[PDB]
RNA sequence: AGUCCCUCCCGCUCGGGAGGGAGGCACUCUGGGGGGACUGCCGGCGAUAAGCCGGAGGAAGGGGCGGGCGACGGUAGGUCAGUAUGCCCCGAAACCCCCGGGCUACACGCGCGCUACAAUGGGCGGGACAAUGGGACCCGACCCCGAAAGGGGAAGGGAAUCCCCUAAACCCGCCCUCAGUUCGGAUCGCGGGCUGCAACUCGCCCGCGUGAAGCUGGAAUCCCUAGUACCCGCGUGUCAUCAUCGCGC
């Protein structure tokens, strides 16, 4: 199986899942008291958002690496309520991709080319692909229409 | 032996290859059974099923779209898929089923966007501001 | 009630005033009236072989 | 919530929307037969094609023209239960996604609720709202006169789907119940012939005045 | 190998131009690459008819058009002699790079 | 446990059927991201329903607003990033916070300056236009 | 897209997936030249013609679809404050420079818009998809610091090679469950920045705190016939900074 064989939301929340046992990845010392980016509203409603966010940043490296802090800022951001004004694109804070992708590093998940950005190392394009099948492995059985790939 | 197709619709451009395989028709690196939503997934899979399960399990697809919207690039993929199929069968049964079931499976959609013009363009071609006389 | 259908064999004209009712020509399928034509105003798009179902036959639409 | 397998489905016959089939739904009466489109298709969307072709509505799924017209706002210029509902960001026009999931889910509430298929449900309805006779004024000599004219098929069909449609989005607005809700509720009182429906309400309404101006 | 870039407001100009080149390189029967045309650029000014505030809003756009070619050929020294004297029209104008 | 319907903190009335930061939120001086950080701070899940509180978590909750800063709040995320008088980091809240921004104005209105001037006729001090909106009457 | 080599991954590999090399242009695309659609044919109406309504075929049936091009004349319609210009006027002043203020005021009436009066939703985490255009004291990848605004270094790009550029509406999971509320985002406090010689009159941005009308609208009135209206974001002109604005996507 691969990472393109499955839905990107299981696979991210089950990735988010296992990485809470990774030593490495810990959420900062600022991480309660931090908004996600200066388009939001309010903080995030779950206590463990930071592996949720490191998961999704890997899946991201995976798929379209290698990839740098302003693109996944790009990707990251989104509308924010201007109030009387009309609606508006915004980017997303640095400060959480940056400590999820050093981290990752440090973990030996992501590897960063010079002048290009973040590519993925095979000990993560091993542990993406772990996951996934596994994941694909219980898909089967509720949907049979996924056996022959 | 392989088979290339084309589709365009709106801004989409859908090229595709059919072979023979297990029938594990793939979009964009992903299966087409876990496309999103249930609306283009059934635009996607309508010409498959109008062609029938032997044939749909016989022959095998892979399919790459750029542009427009999902569900622009969900005609496109429709359109090319169409098209392959007819081409790799051979046979004028299916194509008159397709014709008679929705036309512009095999013939593109000329439809496109008409150009804004002053008096409100960005609200469209015919859109303006309302007069107020008094 | 339940009504009588009659189905439309010739369309005379647009007579409403702003143009929106036609006048047509209608034969009625069932009841103690059947087959009498009879000429009636109609609202809406209609075609040759339409059927309209009449509260009643016994008024004629008069002529345009 | 949902189970993955309807999230996931796949359908594999050509029936509307994959789960009904319209080999036992029956029309009764022939004025709306013709223009009453049951032809097999598992995708209600045609686009906007048959709109330039004159009569081109009498080729188009029935769930088609029903998700065509809940895909709307409601009220703008026009009053319903004495309400204007302009809502102009929270509306579903132009959003097909939404308004196929919410007939969909209306479907799947009124099969529950009744045992029978939904789309002969929506027949009956629609034959149940369907108003046959109505007044309007016609210019001759110097003045005008109210006079009583039938309706055309084709206008019975457009009056009686944008009577459900309203209706449903009455009592849907500014209340408990959800859009879906109110459409199966709508679907299924029209059905019932009780006045709590808007669409026979109206219906009524618009008969009674023809037979007064008649 | 000599990179050609030739770029001008009308076609027929540029035509010639790359006419000549191809005969030029036919004639030497060194290799030659038939000229790429790259995209148009077209540039577009839309600006306020009328001189003063009064009257319905109404605008014109002016545009104009420069359409670009391109031309690799095999490097060597009669036939990059023979291309060295081109007409080169007063709105054509040419870019040479070697590579 | 013992379920209050009704409990009150920092003087303030709390509701029993609501989230723990709805329910801070009813305090003015705090508003549902300061809460989120305070229940934070002090341990507490912030979705528990209001009402299951203990005297020790309430006191806690006190101690926490008493001091916010001391507590690891950010020293960004205050009321009063910078006093006037003191020069410290301060979160003030309903009456202490009423009687700042008070004294604030009539420091203003008091050294006659524009801000201060227009703060006493009621009018925009921020630099709006009062030409054809702010019609009060 | 097919063919060969190398590297990596998985269900340990029957099979499947990703990247780079050489290589190809096969498909998309770019841009020059041509074909095609011409009431062409069938039936009907009109007079047998002018022509008109349907049908076959077709990508395109009837001006193929959208634009540019606005006649003789008039409107003592607007423009001398864009340039040109007659007469009159100022001509050491109404001419030319510099500093500060004003055009930004505010009991009130009006035009055109944005935001909302919520479930056809608000918040949170996650998952997909564009195009038009612009870029030299310019766009700026990529790296480091910061909670955000923002700061420091810096590759490539004179632009089919690099950047603005992984848009939103939409989809999945959870909280909210009809309430002036987890709707609404005006109005004000403190604090941190950017541009600019200069930010109080009089700029923009971000953090925490605050939380006004508004619960769908009288008479009346406006836009629109198909990729049109509605909904939702993006590019550019103005620009040292500033876009609820005009022109396009």
């Amino acid at each position: 199986a691969t990472v393109y064989d499955v839905p990107g939301d299981l696979l991210v929340e089950r990735v988010a899942q296992r990485l809470k046992e990774i030593p490495e990845i810990k959420p900062p010392e600022w991480a309660p008291f931090v908004k996600t980016g200066r388009h939001k509203e309010r903080l995030p409603e779950q206590e463990d958002w930071w592996y949720y966010r490191v998961a999704s940043i890997l899946r991201r490296v995976y798929l379209d690496g290698p990839v740098g802090i302003e693109r996944l800022r790009t990707y990251y951001g989104g509308r924010k309520n201007r109030g009387h004004a009309p609606e508006k694109f915004y980017k997303a804070g640095g400060s959480i991709i940056r400590k999820a992708l050093q981290q990752l590093e440090a973990a030996g998940f992501v590897e960063k080319v010079p002048g290009k950005g973040r590519v993925i190392t095979p000990k993560g394009r091993s542990f993406l692909d772990k996951i996934a099948t596994e994941l694909k492995k219980e898909l089967e059985e509720i949907i049979p229409e996924l056996k022959k790939y | 032996r392989i088979i290339q197709t084309t589709g365009k619709r709106k801004t989409a451009i859908a090229r595709a290859v059919i072979r023979e395989g297990k029938g594990r028709v793939r979009i964009n690196g992903k299966p087409v059974e876990i496309i999103e939503p249930e609306i283009a997934r059934f635009t996607i899979l309508e010409p498959l099923i109008l062609a029938g399960e032997e044939i749909w399990n016989s022959v095998d697809i892979d399919v790459k779209v750029e542009g427009g919207g999902f569900m622009g690039q969900a005609e496109a993929a429709r359109m090319a898929i169409a098209r392959a199929l007819v081409e790799w069968t051979g046979d004028m049964s299916l194509k008159e089923k397709f014709m008679k079931y929705d036309r512009t499976m095999l013939v593109g959609d000329p439809r496109r966007t008409e150009p804004h013009k002053p008096n409100r363009s960005t609200k469209g071609p015919r859109a303006k501001r309302q007069k107020s006389y008094r | 009630d339940e009504g009588y259908p009659a189905e439309v064999i010739e369309i005379i004209g647009r007579t409403g005033t702003t143009g929106d009712v036609t006048q047509v020509k209608v034969r009625i399928l069932e009841g103690r009236d059947k087959g009498r034509v009879i000429r009636r105003n109609v609202r809406g798009p209609v075609r040759i072989g339409d059927i309209l179902i009449l509260r009643e036959t016994e008024r004629e639409a008069r002529e345009i | 919530a949902k189970p993955l397998n309807e999230r996931f489905f796949i359908p594999h016959e050509i029936k509307v929307m994959g789960r009904w089939s319209t080999e036992d739904v029956e029309v009764r009466d022939p004025s709306l037969k013709p223009y009453i489109n049951l032809e097999p298709r598992l995708l209600p969307h045609t686009h906007g094609r048959h709109a330039k072709k004159h009569f081109g509505k009498a080729n188009v799924h029935i769930v088609e023209r029903l998700i065509n017209k809940i895909m709307r706002s409601g009220g703008s210029h026009y009053k319903v239960a004495g309400h204007f509902m302009r809502r102009e960001h929270r509306s579903l026009n132009s959003k097909k996604v939404k308004a196929y999931e919410v007939v969909k889910e209306a479907f799947k509430i009124i099969e529950q609720r009744t045992g029978k298929n939904p789309i002969q449900v929506l027949v009956w309805a629609i034959e149940n709202a369907a108003p046959r006779e109505d007044t309007t004024s016609v210019m001759f000599g110097g003045i005008r006169y109210h006079v009583a004219v039938d309706i055309s098929p084709m206008r019975r069909l457009d009056v009686a789907l944008r009577n459900i449609a309203l209706g449903a989005s009455a009592k849907c607005y500014r209340n408990k119940m959800s859009f879906a809700e109110a459409l199966a509720e709508e679907i299924i009182l029209a059905a019932n012939k009780d006045p709590k429906s808007y669409a026979y309400s109206k219906k009524l309404e618009i008969e009674r005045i023809a037979e007064s101006s008649r | 190998k000599a990179r050609i870039k030739i770029a001008s407001t009308n076609v027929r100009s540029l035509d010639e131009v790359a006419n000549q080149i191809k005969q030029i390189a036919e004639r030497t029967g060194v290799r030659m690459s038939g000229p790429i045309p790259l995209p148009t650029k077209r540039i577009r000014i839309t600006t306020r008819k009328s001189p003063d505030g009064e009257g319905s809003a109404t605008f014109d756009r002016w545009e104009l058009r420069v359409h670009k070619r391109l031309i690799d050929i095999e490097a060597d020294e009669r036939a990059m002699r023979q291309i060295m004297r081109i007409r080169v029209p007063e709105d054509v104008t040419i870019e040479i790079e070697l590579i | 446990a013992n379920f209050r319907h009704i409990v009150r903190v920092a003087g303030v009335d709390l509701d029993g059927n609501k989230q723990l930061r709805w329910a801070l939120t009813a305090i003015k001086g705090i508003g549902i991201n300061f809460a989120t950080m305070v229940c934070r701070v002090a341990g507490l899940d912030p979705f528990m329903k209001a009402g299951y509180l203990t005297d020790e978590q309430v006191k806690k909750i006190e101690e926490i607003l008493a001091d916010p800063v001391a507590h690891g709040i950010p020293r960004w995320a205050v009321n009063r990033p910078k006093d006037y008088e003191t020069g410290r980091d301060l979160h003030l809240i309903t009456a202490k916070l009423d009687m700042a921004i008070r004294e604030d104005i009539m420091r203003l209105r008091r050294i006659r300056a524009y801000r201060g001037i227009r703060h006493e006729l009621g009018l925009p001090v921020r630099g709006q236009r009062t030409r054809s909106n702010f019609r009060r009457g």
